[PDB]
């Protein structure tokens, strides 16, 4: 597995648009955008609300936030078994793949994988506030 | 062979837990080394709806 | 990123109006900040302190130049029984003819504002008798507050930064804020009573121009050195004498009369002297109890381990308390919100009964607003101590160096302490609206005479023993062959004897079965208030429902919807829900206070006697008959001089009611919307050419609490004054 | 018959029946010793 | 008398008070007919009320100024004054049916705490044994007593789930 | 952003993992359990700090914990 | 409009009646009800020849008492 | 928001509509008050909630006492 590459040229799902879609954010800071390969034309419900048709084949949308992306993709993973994925695109140009991060979604475990903000004690374990007071900043006992 | 007897009265002595210092039934306990290999039913829910938890060997004592 | 604020880089890369809210939320809590460390903590907190000084001296130095400037202080002293103080004056272009007649009262010559803080009597009693007399002292106390905010900068210089140990050097500022700041403060303002105030109640006046040319007494410190102490109680003030001249007028300087004096109905002079001087010389001794650079006295460490039972009933005892408390400023404020909030409480609870200042007795705005005034604030500071010692429990205490000490064990039994607190609440609660509810049901029956009036015996009892004689219990001071009523016979009952007996003032007033459902509904307040402080103090570290709270830190909005919802779970949050019921509960103090002071001063205690054990009889004849003259302060007929009361009240009541937005609507609904907001301003032709810095977002779960409540208190308190001033000096103005 | 004296058995039921007697003998107690304010 | 009150009997406030309450009704009973239903209920009330103001003053209650019975509560002054009636007596009678009420259900709660599923038995009562409770809950103060002598009215802390500390 | 820990009372049943929406977590290979596997939290720049992960875990006391921290634009969760 | 109550109440403390939003200082008269009202008085003349009176009294006309009291009169 | 409507609805009947007709004329129940006071929130709180209701809190030892209970029960 490799990383994919965006293809902007994708056509998007038959939408009528709406009120609900992006904003100045999407100019100035970032967008996300949504591709996933549909076997038949079907009626699936935006994000931002409203019906939209995604044609036979790649589909391509874009929205403001990327938990409006990965909510589409529960819908269409859960309700018609599609596999989709979605990028960040920055306002000049690059594009960051962001889900799923390693080819494998993230509930099934993957070789490869290095655990990250795993704490080896139980949670009855943490020391006192008292213990870090005066650390720099403010930080939970659990962050040591 | 190791921990308590399956279907045994334990007491648990976890202070951040639920059922900290009542009595649960013992269901299991995993022999693989596991941390928390004792597996321990509860007939009172906890706030979550949950009532079975795991727990170290040293979390459980017989009850009485 | 944006510069402000400083102290906080988390704060000042957030890119919402939410930044400012919390960087002016977050600015005094010191600890919190970036880079902090203990000593520099230290050193931050003692020059703030010596801004909160100049603060005081310069808000002094404003109501002085005031009343000098603009008052009517010179007209007052001649005539205080029929002339009203004026505060200051009015300049308000928004006025029509009729408000600026309508204000111009009290001899001024324009719009004033008649002044309720009673600094008319004050002044007046301690020597003041010109406005070149306010004035002066008003200078004084603008360069004291100069002084006071350059020494707050000249502390923070780096040669003049005290270092951390000299911050904690318990025993020696114990010894100087004992001996010095409580007990020569104490002994100069008896020097100031007996070469000033004193001579200027007698009708001579003492001033810097002559006062070292002046006998305090005409024999002049010749009985002090002498031991003859008693020359200086001979020849008191008559009975007869006229406050301010020399009619009837004695010598003495120190006296023990113990009543009131007859003309002003407030405490003598030379009694208030002789106080001073006890006390000055009480914490001067008491100075000398700690150790310091000179090998005598006492080590607090060494007090506090050996204060440890036998029997072990207290565990460890107070092993370990020093440092716990030493290293700890929660612990420290703590301690002293609970001191100050409890003696602002006497100071409301003495001044009423005891007036110290002439005329204060007969000013019955005055006497309300005071009492009120110093009521609320103590209300304040006590949620306040509860709230910095459950911040204590969090930030500062460390179990394992307190190990079975009293603090240790006390939360081992928490459970105990709540349930009980919760029983008696429960108890007070039931049964005290329940007859209140019984009276009201027999009265709404035209049955008066089936109403459960219980007698308050108990306290019945206690005024017997301080000399009531209405009662016939006749023991103790009320019994004339006691060795206690013979013993005091010649020092002090005569006169408190006098003024016990007289049922016309305030002291030790009469009371009946009103007065006691309104005790147990106050005591019902206090365990309340108390229960839900505690608790959260109590349970601020960790629950059954979120052991690890301590992790999270003192405020924080919620723990989610999951374990069943944990809304309103931090001890922020008690201490939150604890603020309505400290409201409530002053708010019964003062309902009380008020209404048996209203009938008192209108001569028909009857009245009180009869409504006030049901509680119609305190929505119809209290709240309901006494709003009469303030909601018309202004009409379609007019308006007079009690229209700003009532437009205050109606201010009040607004107030009140949009913090009830903040509390009941909460934040997910406002979020929501200003989202569509968001989506018009920018597809709005010639308005999205302008744009925002701060990206709009609703308020914080935890901002709505603070900014609701802090609505629904302002509005809480603003109404009430409104309404006792209004129904007051509308009565006696 | 034994699942309906089972569902008169429910808390709510039973609540009723009972608050119902208690009620009533309140009530007939001060029909019979009106304005008892006292004991003698 | 006690704290400055008068009995009742001796009060002209509290007769004053009977006079006004009689005088209300008096004046509604003049709009109706001798026999009609109304003059009878009117009549009623009257011979209640003053039934209640002669039952009052027999049994010595104090009267304040304002005519009406105040009750006293201090155990000596009410046992010295012949006033135990007034709450002294009452507090007891309240005491053992609130303590009946309370270990009646205590004795059911524990009962059906053996049983295969207790909180069936928390919404579907067990009318046989709940019956059989309320009738010998007329010891509960020897039973109460009893328990507490033995050591088994409390359960030990090492039973008792408590949060960390 | 926000704080994201994962302790080692985690029996990796992966429900913390398939309620986030967010896409915060994933399961890692691990030794500590039966499942041998346990949950990560690799992405915390993009939590929100909704706290469905705590909801899902059945462990007692939890085996994942979210404390709030600084906001950023992503945590508040904001489109704008 | 709860503006206009906020600045009614604001001079009238003021004891600025002239600046009062009333009907004897600025008046904010309802024509368009007024209107409605006039014409509802007048349609049995015109617009509802065979209605010998208005459907109700409320829109203009003569009050009707009964025992004493007024049943219903012009609004 | 229906507060207002009834509280609008009970006013304007009782000022300008509800009274007594006698040979001098129409005396309504508060004496068509409302005109002139209706237009201030403070005319509200004086003329409408604290002039009326005099009637519910001195009708204890009546016959309308139990609106008196309730109305402190509602409150
Ligand atoms: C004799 C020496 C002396 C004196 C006079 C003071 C005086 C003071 N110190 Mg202290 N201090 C001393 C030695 C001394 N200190 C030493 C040796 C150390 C080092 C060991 C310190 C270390 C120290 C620190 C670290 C701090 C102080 C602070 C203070 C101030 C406390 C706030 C205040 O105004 O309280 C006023 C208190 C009183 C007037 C006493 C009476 C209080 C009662 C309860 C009030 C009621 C009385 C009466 C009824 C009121 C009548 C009111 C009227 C309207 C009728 C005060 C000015 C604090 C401060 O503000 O610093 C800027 C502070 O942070 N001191
Ligand atoms: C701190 C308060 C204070 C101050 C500054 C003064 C100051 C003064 N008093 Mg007054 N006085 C006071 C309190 C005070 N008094 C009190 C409490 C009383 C009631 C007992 C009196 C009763 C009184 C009388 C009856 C007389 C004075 C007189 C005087 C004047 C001359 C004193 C003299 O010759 O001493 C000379 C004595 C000494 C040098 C020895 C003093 C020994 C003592 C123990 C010193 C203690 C110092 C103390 C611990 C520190 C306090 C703070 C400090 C800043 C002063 C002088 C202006 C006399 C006068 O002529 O007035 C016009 C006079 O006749 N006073
Ligand atoms: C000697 C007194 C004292 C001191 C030194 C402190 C100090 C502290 N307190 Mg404590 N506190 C006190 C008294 C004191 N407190 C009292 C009396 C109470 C009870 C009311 C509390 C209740 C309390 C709580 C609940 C908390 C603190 C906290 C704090 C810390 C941060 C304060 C901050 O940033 O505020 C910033 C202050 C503001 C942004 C302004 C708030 C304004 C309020 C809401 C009133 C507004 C009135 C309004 C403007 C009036 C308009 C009128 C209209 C007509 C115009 C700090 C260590 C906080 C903390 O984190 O501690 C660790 C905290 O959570 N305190
Ligand atoms: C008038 C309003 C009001 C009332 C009556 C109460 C009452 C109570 N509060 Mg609450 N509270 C209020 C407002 C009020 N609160 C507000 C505005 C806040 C701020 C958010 C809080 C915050 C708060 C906190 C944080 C706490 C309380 C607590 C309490 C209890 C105190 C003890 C007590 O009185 O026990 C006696 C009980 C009562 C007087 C309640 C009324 C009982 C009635 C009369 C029973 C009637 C039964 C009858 C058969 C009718 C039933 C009809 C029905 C079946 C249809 C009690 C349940 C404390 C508590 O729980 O202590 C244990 C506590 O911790 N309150
Ligand atoms: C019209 C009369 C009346 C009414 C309607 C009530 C109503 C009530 N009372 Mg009150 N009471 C009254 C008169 C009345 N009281 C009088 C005259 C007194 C004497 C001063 C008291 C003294 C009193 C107390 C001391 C208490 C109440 C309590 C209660 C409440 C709960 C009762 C309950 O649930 O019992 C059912 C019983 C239980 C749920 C458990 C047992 C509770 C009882 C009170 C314990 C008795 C212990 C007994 C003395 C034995 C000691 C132990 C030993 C034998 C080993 C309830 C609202 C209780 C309350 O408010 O709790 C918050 C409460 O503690 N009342
Ligand atoms: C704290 C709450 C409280 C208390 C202590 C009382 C107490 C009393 N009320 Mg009041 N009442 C209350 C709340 C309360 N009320 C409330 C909330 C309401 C509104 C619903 C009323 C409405 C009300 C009315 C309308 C009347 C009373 C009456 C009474 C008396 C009843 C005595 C009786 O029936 O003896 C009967 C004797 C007994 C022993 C009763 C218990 C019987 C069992 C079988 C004893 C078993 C022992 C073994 C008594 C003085 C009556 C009265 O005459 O008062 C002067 C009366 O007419 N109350
Ligand atoms: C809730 C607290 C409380 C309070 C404030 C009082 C107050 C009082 N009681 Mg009461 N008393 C109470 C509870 C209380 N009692 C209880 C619970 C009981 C039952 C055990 C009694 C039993 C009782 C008796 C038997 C007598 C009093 C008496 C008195 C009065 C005078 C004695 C005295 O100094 O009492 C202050 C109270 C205390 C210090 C607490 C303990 C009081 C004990 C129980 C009684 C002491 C009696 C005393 C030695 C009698 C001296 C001779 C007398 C002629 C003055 C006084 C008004 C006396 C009285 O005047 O009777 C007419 C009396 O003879 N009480
Ligand atoms: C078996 C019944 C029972 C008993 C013996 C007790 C006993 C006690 N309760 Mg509890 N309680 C009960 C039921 C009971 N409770 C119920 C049903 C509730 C929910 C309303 C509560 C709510 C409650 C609170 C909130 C508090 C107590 C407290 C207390 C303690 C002091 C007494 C008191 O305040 O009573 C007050 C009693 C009540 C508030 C409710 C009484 C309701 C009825 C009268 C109880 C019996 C009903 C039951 C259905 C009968 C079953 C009969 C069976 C044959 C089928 C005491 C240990 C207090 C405490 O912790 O003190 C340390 C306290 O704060 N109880
Ligand atoms: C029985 C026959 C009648 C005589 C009984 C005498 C019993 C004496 C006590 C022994 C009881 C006993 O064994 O005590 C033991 C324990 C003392 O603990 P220690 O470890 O210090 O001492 C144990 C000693 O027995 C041996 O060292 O005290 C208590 O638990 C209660 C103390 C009550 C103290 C009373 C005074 C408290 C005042 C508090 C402030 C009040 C302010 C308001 C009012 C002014
Ligand atoms: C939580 C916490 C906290 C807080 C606390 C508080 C806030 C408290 C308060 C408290 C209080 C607020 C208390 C009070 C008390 C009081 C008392 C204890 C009193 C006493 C008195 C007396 C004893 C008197 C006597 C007498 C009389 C009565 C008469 C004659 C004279 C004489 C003097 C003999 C702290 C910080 C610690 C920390 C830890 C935790
Ligand atoms: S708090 Fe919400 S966004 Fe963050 S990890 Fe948990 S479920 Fe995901
Ligand atoms: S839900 Fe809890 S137990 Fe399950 S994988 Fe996530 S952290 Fe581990």
């Amino acid at each position: 597995w490799t990383v994919p590459t965006l293809n902007p040229d994708t056509p998007s799902p038959i939408f009528g648009g709406s009120t609900g879609g992006l904003l100045r954010k999407a100019q100035t800071e970032e967008f996300y955008v949504i591709t996933w390969e549909a076997k038949k034309e079907q009626i699936f419900e935006m994000p931002t609300g409203g019906a939209a048709i995604m044609r036979q084949g790649p589909n391509l949308l874009k929205f403001g936030k990327k938990e409006q992306c990965l909510a589409l993709t529960t819908q269409l993973r859960n309700k018609f078994k599609l596999t989709p994925c979605f990028y960040r695109v920055f306002p000049d140009g690059k594009v960051q793949y962001l889900h799923p991060a390693d080819g494998v979604y993230p509930e099934k475990v993957n070789a490869g994988r290095v655990g990250a903000n795993q704490n080896m004690r139980r949670i009855g374990q943490n020391v006192n506030p008292i213990k870090v007071k005066f650390s720099g900043r403010m930080m939970s006992p659990a962050e040591i | 062979e190791v921990g308590p007897k399956r279907g045994s009265l334990v007491k648990i002595l976890r202070p951040e837990s639920y059922w900290f210092n009542q009595v649960g039934k013992v269901v299991s306990v995993d022999q693989s080394g596991v941390r928390y290999p004792v597996v321990v039913r509860f007939e009172n829910q906890n706030y979550a709806g949950v009532t079975t938890n795991n727990y170290a060997l040293d979390e459980v004592v017989a009850a009485k | 990123t944006k510069l402000f604020p400083k102290f906080s880089q988390g704060l000042a890369q957030d890119p919402t109006t939410r930044r400012i809210w919390y960087g002016l939320a977050m600015a005094h809590d010191f600890e919190s900040h970036d880079g902090m460390t203990e000593e520099n903590l230290y050193q931050k907190i003692f020059a703030s302190h010596f801004g909160q000084l100049s603060i005081i001296f310069l808000w002094t130095s404003g109501n002085l130049f005031h009343v000098a400037w603009q008052g009517n202080f010179e007209q007052w002293v001649t005539d205080p029984v029929h002339i009203r103080p004026i505060a200051h004056a009015i300049w308000d272009p928004h006025f029509g003819q009729p408000a600026v007649e309508a204000f111009t009262r009290g001899g001024a010559s324009g719009p004033v504002n008649i002044s309720t803080s009673g600094v008319y009597q004050w002044w007046y009693t301690i020597g003041m008798r010109t406005n070149q007399d306010l004035y002066v002292g008003s200078v004084f106390l603008a360069l004291v507050s100069a002084i006071f905010l350059f020494a707050g900068w000249l502390h923070l210089q780096p040669n003049f930064q005290p270092s951390l140990s000299w911050f904690k050097d318990a025993e020696s500022r114990l010894n100087h804020h004992l001996s010095g700041l409580f007990g020569v403060s104490s002994l100069a303002w008896t020097g100031h009573l007996v070469h000033v105030a004193i001579p200027e109640s007698r009708g001579q006046h003492v001033g810097w121009d002559n006062f070292l040319s002046v006998l305090p007494h005409p024999q002049g410190l010749t009985p002090f050195f002498t031991g003859n102490w008693a020359a200086y109680a001979q020849s008191p003030d008559t009975a007869s004498h006229v406050f301010g001249t020399a009619q009837g007028s004695g010598q003495a300087i120190l006296t023990f009369l113990g009543g009131f004096h007859p003309q002003t109905q407030s405490l003598w002079l030379t009694d208030m002297a002789h106080h001073h001087l006890a006390i000055a010389v009480i914490f001067i001794v008491a100075g000398h109890m700690y150790r310091t650079n000179f090998g005598i006295g006492h080590r607090m460490q060494a007090i506090l381990e050996a204060h440890t039972p036998p029997s072990g009933s207290l565990g460890a005892g107070h092993k370990g308390l020093f440092d716990t408390v030493n290293n700890s400023l929660h612990f420290q404020l703590g301690l002293a919100l609970a001191s100050v909030g409890t003696i602002t409480s006497l100071v409301a609870q003495h001044m009423y009964s005891l007036p110290p200042y002439a005329f204060q007795a007969i000013d019955f705005t005055t006497q309300a607003a005071l009492y009120t005034h110093h009521q609320y604030i103590a209300g304040f500071i006590m949620c306040g101590a509860f709230a910095h010692g459950a911040i204590f429990f969090i930030r500062d205490y460390d179990p394992e160096q307190n190990k079975g000490n009293v603090l240790a064990r006390m939360l081992d039994h928490k459970e105990a302490l709540i349930s009980h607190l919760s029983w008696v609440s429960l108890f007070l609660g039931f049964h005290t609206l329940g007859l209140y509810v019984h009276n009201d049901v027999m009265q709404a029956f035209g049955t008066p005479e089936k109403q459960i009036l219980i007698e308050p015996v108990f306290a019945q009892w206690i005024q017997a023993a301080h000399g009531k004689a209405l009662y016939g219990f006749d023991f103790l001071l009320s019994s004339k062959t006691s060795a206690a009523f013979a013993n005091g016979q010649s020092l002090w009952l005569p006169g408190w004897l006098d003024a016990i007996n007289n049922n016309q003032n305030s002291l030790f007033l009469t009371i009946g079965p009103g007065d006691f459902l309104v005790h147990h509904a106050i005591a019902l307040g206090l365990h309340t208030t108390t229960l839900i402080l505690v608790k959260g103090a109590l349970d601020a570290r960790g629950s059954k429902l979120m052991p690890d709270k301590k992790d999270f830190g003192y405020s924080f909005p919620c723990d989610g919807p999951g374990r069943g919802g944990t809304c309103d779970i931090s001890a922020y949050d008690a201490f939150y829900l604890a603020v309505f019921w400290m409201l409530n509960t002053i708010g019964w103090v003062t309902f009380y206070w008020h209404w048996k002071h209203l009938t008192l001063w209108q001569g028909n205690v009857a009245q009180f006697d009869e409504s006030s054990t049901y509680l119609m009889g305190w929505l119809r004849d209290y709240l309901w008959l006494n709003s009469s003259q303030l909601i018309n302060g202004y009409n379609p007929f007019g308006m007079n001089s009690l229209s700003v009361w009532a437009w205050t009240f109606l201010f009040g009541h607004l107030i009140y009611a949009t913090g009830f937005m903040f509390l009941i609507s909460w934040r997910g609904y406002w979020q929501e919307l200003i989202e569509t907001l968001v989506w018009a301003h920018e597809k709005t032709p010639l308005a999205n050419l302008v744009y925002w810095k701060d990206k709009p977002v609703a308020l914080s779960i935890v901002q709505a609490r603070l900014v609701g409540l802090a609505h629904f208190s302002v509005g809480y308190i603003f109404t009430y004054a409104a309404f006792l001033i209004a129904s007051t000096s509308g009565r006696f103005g | 018959m034994k699942d309906f004296t089972t569902y008169l058995s429910t808390a709510p039921v039973i609540a009723t029946i009972w608050f119902t007697f208690t009620a009533g003998l309140l009530i007939e107690i001060n029909r019979y010793f009106p304005d008892p304010l006292v004991f003698s | 008398d006690i704290a400055g009150l008068t009995p009742c009997s001796e009060s002209k406030a509290y007769a004053k008070l009977e006079k006004k309450e009689l005088k209300t009704l008096e004046k509604r009973l003049k709009q109706y007919e001798a026999d009609s239903a109304p003059a009878v209920a009117l009549k009623a009330t009257m011979e209640r009320t003053k039934a209640r103001f002669a039952n009052y003053a027999k049994a010595g209650l104090l009267c304040g100024n304002d005519g009406l019975p105040h009750l006293i509560a201090d155990p000596g002054l009410a046992l010295k004054y012949g006033h135990a009636g007034e709450v002294f007596i009452p507090t007891f009678g309240f005491l053992y049916v609130a303590g009946y009420i309370g270990y009646v259900g205590r004795q059911y709660l524990i009962a059906v705490k053996g049983e295969a599923k207790p909180t069936d038995k928390e919404i579907i009562i067990d009318v046989p044994l709940a019956t059989k409770l309320a009738w010998q809950g007329a010891g509960w103060p020897l039973a109460a007593v009893q328990e507490l002598q033995r050591g088994t009215l409390l359960e030990k802390e090492e039973n008792i789930t408590v949060s960390p500390r | 952003a926000h704080i994201v820990k994962i302790y080692d009372t985690c029996i990796g049943c992966t429900q913390c993992v398939r309620a986030c929406p967010l896409d915060v977590l994933e399961m890692v290979p691990w030794d500590g359990c039966k499942a041998s596997q346990m949950a990560s939290a690799p992405r915390t720049e993009d939590c929100v700090g909704c706290k469905r992960c705590e909801t899902a875990c059945p462990t007692d006391f939890l085996s994942v914990r979210v404390y709030l921290g600084s906001e950023s634009t992503r945590s508040m969760g904001l489109s704008y | 409009s709860f503006g206009l109550y906020i600045h009614n109440d604001t001079m009238s403390a003021l004891g600025r009646p002239q600046d009062m939003f009333s009907d004897t200082a600025i008046q904010l008269q309802p024509v368009f009800a007024q209107w409605i009202q006039n014409t509802h008085f007048l349609a049995p003349q015109l617009t509802a020849p065979n209605a010998l009176a208005a459907t109700s009294l409320t829109w203009g006309g003569d009050l009707v008492a009964v025992g004493g009291k007024v049943a219903m009169m012009p609004i | 928001s229906l507060s207002i409507v009834i509280f609008h609805f009970s006013w304007k009947m009782q000022s300008d509509v509800w009274g007594t007709v006698t040979a001098s004329g129409v005396s309504h129940i508060t004496g068509g008050n409302f005109a002139q006071s209706a237009n201030t929130i403070n005319g509200w709180l004086r003329d409408f909630l604290w002039a009326q209701s005099s009637q519910v809190i001195q009708s204890y030892g009546s016959a309308l006492s139990a609106y008196g209970l309730i109305f402190l029960g509602a409150h």
